[PDB]
């Protein structure tokens, strides 16, 4: 509140520095934000507290950054901290103490919860709650009564209004409880799923298993994990473990298949057991409990067929003990979000590998499925070596002097296939695809603009898939990428970011880019984060190569894009210049070829 | 036969004392 | 350097300057490895010997030490051919200099710098002394032009006041001494004072200026006797640099934060530390200021905590180019007075002009294929008087 | 003859933007008397300070505000 000549806020008379501030590692700011230490000695218990409390915005090498709110604190009473057990522990740690606000904060925060508690029983949502004042006071808005359909005191609510109601108790400051106690239900019988020993749980997996179930009663919540890490094997122990009846929600038919696979790999739940909800080809959905299907066909919304009409009713009439949900970062989209009133399940766990957003609305998750539960620290795992190590790059491709001419000039927004298409860009990545090419590295090419990826492509010869490319030759082309040494890199369009299984890639370049999008570029980055046989944490074995034209919007585009993988720790070395690109021979090397190629962008029109 | 999630939160800071 | 400075005078000074209680003993120590060795031999002889044996008194390997120094103890004149025997003067003063004839203290120099440095930055809060402020305008560093108001801080101050203490402190004394000659005090005298130190009316006003300096302090109510501090003669860092643009200064003097704040966005200070960005913005305003990267990036590395010095380079890859190509940027286009030249009727006339322009150094740049060329204003008067001439 | 003004040397991406500017009349005059080179123009000496004024702008178009 109070502010320096500068821009930072003083805080010299708000509170006190601990004499053994050499040994407390911690600090708290009053608006909530913490700088912990990663040389200190006890950073490993300081880490599991802060994580424990709060959620992670800026975890550098040296001094992570956490914040903690309302969900965090919640999350930290679901998992069974008290005020008083998170509090002490707070000033005990910290070493200029703790400011009266978050003293009283937290109080709050852990006080306001659990004294609401919401129960689906028989298709009926019972909003439960052992103090009776709690709903006296609570009933003084008139939308409750017209959400509410026309000790221990519960009653019943409308199943559409379910967002609505738990959207306005968090700001009413009584939090609503999704625990599922799966370990005490006898109405939905438990279905036979068990997890084989072959699987193996990694121990960040299985940290982020126990803070999902804290106690005995499942929470639901967004567990953030990078795309290699397994996040697909977190899921499937965590439906193993619900033993109850799951519906896996994927994003497309590639991400239904890789999730039936999944289950089948690591669950000994028979073949029998698990189904396709899919428009393509369905296994009998209403058969069998185990359940795969696609947000777009649970939440359609003009007509259905007759089949996938019987489908959905049964579905709605059903109980689903777990509702596991992929790439949550999409649920807040209408249609997306309109699936999660649709269906019923005590529990949707959610599970991601880039949640993020422009929108502001990725705080909608927090009431949506939960709060995030756990999200992975991406440098540990690089140093433990569970995700490849990656040598980020920014090479700065200088803009040429006629194409900087008519991208200056045109005011319209021509740019856009502009500067993805310039002469100097067109050379860097062809000689960077030379240099990894004689260093036998797998690439994967990037780029948002179909024209540009196909110009491009046909220039290099090169197999470029995009999205109504054939299913077949799409197949083909990832098989010869896979297989045939002869053929080592794949232009890949924005199909590539959306779901796929694609082969670890020792490289990964982006000649272009969709924009400002956090969620494409962590989604393209996780392509080359699988973790080789035998490869090294420091031998930087994998790449990624973000080409940006100078003095373009794509400067301005590239900064705001990489705000995500630089907030993890990724620091992103600038390439003004390659070494042995005047030697090696490319194309566009005279001033013609530079012309014909402008006189085709803008013959695009 | 339940798991080890299920048993509680690891309080892994619990140990240290001053 | 002290050296330059040496250098750069002449001999009627330079024998003055030989005073005999230490100058003979402070500009030994200057030489750097091997004119030690033949001052003291030559020390004893009162007869004057022949050139060749000195050039052949050196090995054939390492003889650009040789050269070096004598042309370094030539400049000095500290022999003459006399055809190589050594100054009189100096002889005798190095022969009776060669057998013939605390904790508080570094403190308050460190609090007296920092409440230089204090004024010198824009501080509410500083020492006021109207001598001081004026001496500090006169160095170059500062100007004021209206004496009401407070005098700003120009271009130079930024990179001065970035400096490291050493220094900083050199180059200011080093104005001090051509300032005071200037303003009449005279050179010889109060520069044997700092020769003396690491063993009259201009007298006491020197001193004074050094003990409000912070060098010395007499501590007797201005006593005759003198106890310099350790500054008077001639430690671990706080800030903490992320791969993000963010720095942690374990900082609790206001100085350090105004500095960081010179150049990076400050987010939160706390009793121990402060939290700062690095961003374009504050950048681009020092540069703009005066200051490039180069003094940035020297005064992060000086002042780095420990835990980042065991990553080498201590300072992260990412952050320093970022600061350089910040830098870059801003002098992208280059600007340079000059005169433009159209409508030549031959070549060879043009190839003339560029050839005096060449000779002259009035030349900037020259297009032959256009046949043009680009002279400043200043060889402007003197091309175009050619062109009169014809 | 002889011109009086100043010479900036810039890469080719800055000389086409200055050529833009010249030709669109942002400033409102002809402010390049000639092209020296590639990379090396010549203005007027008074437009300076204003001409890397938008120079400027052009950056801060083309850099994101952290």
């Amino acid at each position: 509140t109070k502010v320096d000549e500068y821009g930072a806020k003083d805080y010299r008379l708000q509170m006190p520095l601990k004499d053994d501030h050499t040994s407390r590692p911690l600090w708290v700011a009053p608006d909530g934000h913490i700088f912990l230490e990663a040389f200190s000695p006890v950073y490993k218990y300081a880490q599991d507290f802060l994580v424990a409390i709060a959620e992670p915005v800026c975890r550098p090498t040296h001094v992570h950054e956490y914040k903690l709110t309302a969900y965090s604190l919640y999350a930290a009473v679901s998992v069974g901290l008290q005020t008083s057990d998170i509090t002490e522990y707070l000033r005990k740690l910290s070493k200029t103490g703790v400011p009266d606000g978050i003293m009283q904060f937290i109080k709050l925060c852990t006080v306001s919860y659990g004294k609401v508690k919401l129960v689906l029983k028989h298709n009926r949502y019972f909003v439960e709650s052992c103090h009776p004042d709690v709903i006296q006071h609570l009933l003084q808005d008139p939308v409750i009564r017209e959400c509410r359909l026309r000790q221990t005191v519960s009653f019943e609510v409308k199943q559409e209004m379910i967002e609505e109601l738990q959207k306005r108790c968090i700001h009413l400051e009584y939090p609503l409880l999704a625990e599922y106690d799966f370990r005490n239900d006898s109405v939905n019988p438990d279905i036979n799923i068990d997890l084989k020993p072959t699987a193996v749980l990694r121990p960040y997996q299985e940290k982020s298993l126990r803070k999902m179930f804290g106690n005995g009663r499942a929470r639901s919540g967004v567990i953030v994990l990078p795309c290699g890490a397994g996040k697909s094997l977190v899921g499937v122990t965590a439906a193993c473990t619900v033993r109850k009846r799951c519906l896996v929600l994927g994003n497309s038919a590639v991400s239904v298949e890789q999730w039936k696979a999944q289950f089948k790999m690591w669950s000994t739940i028979d073949d029998s057991q698990i189904c396709r909800f899919t428009s393509d080809a369905k296994d009998k959905p209403i058969g069998c409990s185990v359940a795969i299907s696609t947000y777009s066909m649970l939440g359609h919304t003009t007509k259905r067929s007759w089949e996938a009409e019987r489908v959905m009713e049964w579905l709605k009439t059903q109980e689903w003990g777990l509702m596991i949900l992929d790439e949550v970062h999409t649920i807040p989209a209408k249609m997306f979000r309109r699936v999660l009133t649709i269906v019923q399940a005590h529990c949707k766990l959610g599970l991601t590998a880039t949640l993020v957003r422009e929108d502001d609305k990725i705080v909608d998750l927090n009431f949506l499925i939960g709060p995030k539960l756990y999200e992975a620290n991406w440098m540990e795992l690089q140093n433990n070596g569970y995700i490849a190590k990656v040598q980020c790059a920014e090479v700065w491709c200088p803009m040429s002097p006629e194409f900087y001419r008519e991208y200056v000039a045109i005011k319209t927004k021509k740019r856009i296939l502009l500067y993805t298409m310039n002469p100097n860009k067109f050379r860097a990545c062809q000689f960077l695809i030379k240099f990894h090419e004689r260093r036998n590295d797998k690439i994967i090419v990037f780029a948002d603009n179909v024209f540009a990826l196909k110009e491009y492509a046909i220039r290099l010869n090169k197999p470029y898939i995009y999205g109504p490319t054939s299913q077949g030759e799409r197949m083909q082309i990832l098989q010869n990428f896979k297989h045939n040494p002869k053929i080592n890199t794949i232009f890949i369009s924005k199909v590539g970011d959306t779901s796929f299984d694609l082969p670890e890639a020792n490289v990964l370049i982006q000649i272009s880019s969709h924009g400002g999008s956090r969620r494409q570029e962590a989604q393209r980055l996780g392509r080359v984060l699988r973790a080789k046989k035998g490869m090294v944490a420091e031998e930087y074995n994998a790449f990624f190569y973000s080409l940006v034209s100078q003095d373009t919007q794509e400067m301005a585009y590239s900064t705001k894009r990489q705000r995500f993988l630089v907030d993890q720790g990724y620091s992103f070395k600038v390439i003004t210049k390659l070494a042995g690109m005047e030697e090696e021979d490319l194309a566009f090397s005279t001033k013609e070829e530079q012309q014909q190629l402008l006189q085709k962008v803008l013959a695009a029109t | 036969r339940t798991k080890r999630w299920e048993g509680g939160y690891e309080r892994t800071w619990e140990i240290l004392k001053e | 350097n002290l050296q330059e400075f040496l250098g750069g005078l002449s001999p009627g000074v330079l024998d003055r300057l030989y005073g005999h209680p230490a100058t003979c003993l402070a500009v030994f120590r200057e030489l750097p490895s091997l004119a030690k060795n033949w001052v003291m031999r030559m020390l004893f002889l009162e007869q004057p010997l022949p050139q060749a044996a000195v050039a052949l008194w050196v090995k054939k390997e390492f003889s650009k030490a040789q050269e070096e120094s004598t042309g370094l103890l030539s400049g000095l004149r500290i022999w003459h051919t006399q055809l190589l025997i050594l100054n009189p003067i100096f002889r005798q003063n190095l022969r009776i200099a060669l057998l013939g004839g605390v904790p508080s203290l570094d403190k308050y120099a460190e609090e007296r710098w920092e409440v230089v440095l204090h004024f010198m930055v824009g501080s509410p809060s500083a020492a006021v002394s109207q001598d001081l402020a004026q001496l500090l305008s006169q160095a170059g560093l500062m100007k004021s032009t209206e004496p009401g108001e407070p005098p700003c801080i120009t271009s130079a101050g930024f990179q001065f006041l970035l400096l490291d203490t050493p220094a900083q402190l050199w180059y200011f004394m080093l104005q001090y001494l051509q300032t005071a000659q200037s303003r009449g005090m005279d050179l010889v005298e109060i520069l044997s004072f700092l020769f003396q130190l690491s063993f009259s009316d201009s007298l006491l006003n020197f001193l004074q200026h050094l003990r409000e300096f912070g060098l010395v302090f007499q501590r007797k109510r201005k006593s005759r006797r003198y106890y310099p501090t350790r500054l008077a003669i001639n430690q671990p860092g706080f800030i903490v640099v992320e791969t993000n643009y963010r720095l942690y200064a374990y900082t609790e003097s206001e100085l350090q934060i105004a500095l960081i704040a010179l150049f990076s966005e400050m987010l939160y200070r706390f009793p121990n530390m402060v939290v700062a960005q690095v961003t374009r913005e504050s950048v681009q305003q020092a540069i703009a200021s005066g200051i490039t990267a180069q003094q940035i990036i020297h005064f992060l590395r000086t002042r780095a905590h420990p835990v980042m010095l065991k990553q080498t380079p201590v300072l992260p890859p990412t952050i320093t180019d970022q600061i350089r190509l910040w830098e870059l940027e801003r002098d992208r286009l280059r600007f340079t007075e000059g005169v433009l030249y159209n409508q030549f009727l031959s070549q060879v006339d043009f190839e003339l002009l560029l050839a005096h322009a060449r000779e002259l150094g009035v030349l900037v740049f020259e297009n032959s294929a256009k046949r043009l060329m680009v002279v400043t204003p200043a060889g402007h008067s003197d091309v175009k008087r050619f062109w009169k001439r014809q | 003859n002889v011109l009086k003004g100043v010479l900036i040397e810039c890469d080719p991406a800055m000389k086409q933007f200055l050529l833009y500017l010249d030709e669109s009349n942002a400033l409102g005059k002809k402010f390049i008397i000639q092209d020296i080179d590639d990379t090396h123009v010549f203005v007027i000496a008074e437009l300076v300070n204003v001409l890397q004024e938008r120079v400027g702008e052009l950056m801060d178009q083309n850099a994101f505000s952290l």
